[PDB]
RNA sequence: GGCGGUGUAAGUGCAGCCCGUCUUACACCGUGCGGCACAGAAACACUGAUGUCGUAUACAGGGCG
């Protein structure tokens, strides 16, 4: 019954400005708090910002005051965070999230927004490179190299391939771009009849690549 | 700005553990502490509110004390479905503060990697650079060793390594290492060799390739 | 309720007696303010009850055997 849907999120320079939008259904927004959490990936979560029912009453965390703006526009049914002067460390999946009703839940936060990325770098956009890896059951896979920023998206045969697919965390090269592999494992005879098909996908800068997989 | 202080960072339990989670608050924070669940790449799910209430759907092998500023979250037995990393939060004033996380892994039985390794691509040998690399397949424990050799020389300072989360359905780790160099250095060198080290493999396992094969 | 005002009575600075002041009781009249609990879609603010525990001028001495 209860949705939250995030938009805005994306790259940044430092010193640059984002507005965060959390669209809710299910309930009304005028009558629970409204909170951002955000999580530098790999760290845990950390309080951004509140906003009150009834008051309009305002909190932030000590690292964004001034910086930041939560609002609430009731028409809409929809929060907001204006973000402004963004630093490095501002980086990070920001979520919203309702705190429950207080007879139901007390304070925890009962919903939760699926998170928007937010990125703070200098770097510029690129588009990934994508290559095969050939069939060595049988290993195969691609190798999506020299991108930015985070994310990309792989799957196998537009989805139809799930099982024994391994798609590994990005690291940063010395060159400051991002490179991932994907791998999955299947039966040797399937090498014969199933064709493999990587397909990824780099909204960030709009490449969209479908990569045929063959033994070499 | 009150602290929660939570223990340990990290476990790793057997299906059937009771396990327990600790968040000392740095003041009094009265009951209103929340405890929630992580899964990677999801939103955190509420299960503990007021400190010790459970939330509507969470099962019965969830619970939560307090005793003074300690707060406790306990899972009564590990259930494979409980793997993910957990959060205490106090509500009781601003700015709200979270624990920093314990991330609960399931201990399982020791598995050796299978080994796989990948020349690089006729396509990116067009481009001035050569990855070569080395997948370990589904082993268990995480820490696992990956050391290159180029016609037997140890190469050190051109590769890197990324490692996923535990697999849900048979609780292993994968792991990919990529070799980095030159066009012209991986088109002169023939032998290319991944050897792995890890508790599943009494000595260190070798799989290589001939360039041209 | 607590506090204050006024009135009436009794007791009360002495070796003793008297007046006052002081205290207590009763009567009527004015009159609150906090803190902490609770609820209202509710951490603050706002609205509404009811409890509790607390609070507020540090002006008294004189007369006669």
């Amino acid at each position: 019954e209860v949705q939250l849907v995030e938009s805005g999120g994306g790259l940044v320079q430092p010193g640059g400005s984002l507005r965060l939008s959390c669209a809710a259904s299910g309930f009304y927004i005028s009558y629970s708090s409204i909170h951002w959490v955000r999580q530098a990936p790999g760290k845990g979560l950390e309080w951004v910002a509140s906003i009150s029912p009834y008051s309009g009453s305002t909190y932030y965390a000590d690292s964004v005051k001034g910086r930041f703006t939560i609002s609430a526009d009731t028409s809409k049914n929809t929060a907001y965070l204006q973000m402004n002067s963004l630093r490095a460390e501002d980086t990070a999946v920001y979520y919203c999230a309702r705190q429950g009703y207080r007879r139901r839940s007390g304070r925890g936060f009962d919903y939760w927004g699926q998170g928007t990325l937010v990125t703070v770098s200098s770097a510029s956009t690129k588009g990934p490179s994508v290559f095969p890896l050939a069939p060595s059951t049988a290993a195969l896979g691609c190798l999506v190299k020299d991108y930015f920023p985070e994310p990309v998206t792989v799957s196998w045969n537009s989805g139809a391939l799930t099982s024994g697919v391994h798609t590994f965390p990005a690291v940063l090269q010395s060159s400051g771009l991002y490179s991932l592999s994907s791998v999955v494992t299947v039966p040797s005879s399937s090498l014969g009849t199933q064709t493999y098909i990587c397909n990824v996908n780099h909204k960030p800068s709009n490449t969209k690549v479908d990569k045929k997989v063959e033994p070499k | 700005d009150i602290q929660m202080t939570q223990s340990p960072s990290s476990l790793s339990a057997s299906v059937g553990d009771r396990v327990t989670i600790t968040c000392r608050a740095s003041q009094s924070v009265s009951s209103a502490v929340a405890w929630y669940q992580q899964k990677p790449g999801k939103a955190p799910k509420l299960l503990i509110y007021s400190a010790s209430s459970l939330y509507s759907g969470v099962p019965s092998r969830f619970s939560g004390s307090r005793s003074g500023t300690d707060f406790t979250l306990t899972i009564s037995s590990l259930q494979p479905e409980d793997f993910a990393t957990y959060y205490c939060q106090q509500s009781y004033s601003f700015p709200n503060t979270f624990g920093e996380g314990t991330k609960v892994e399931i201990k399982r039985t020791v598995a050796a990697p299978s080994v796989f390794i990948f020349p690089p691509s006729d396509e990116q040998l067009k481009s001035g650079t050569a990855s070569v690399v080395c997948l370990l397949n589904n082993f268990y424990p995480r820490e696992a060793k990956v050391q290159w050799k180029v016609d037997n020389a140890l190469q050190s300072g051109n590769s890197q390594e990324s490692v996923t989360e535990q697999d849900s359905a048979d609780s292993t780790y994968s792991l990919s290492s990529t070799l980095t160099l030159s066009k012209a250095d991986y088109e002169k060198h023939k032998v290319y060799a991944c050897e792995v080290t890890h508790q599943g493999l009494s000595s260190p396992v070798t799989k290589s390739f001939n360039r041209g094969e």
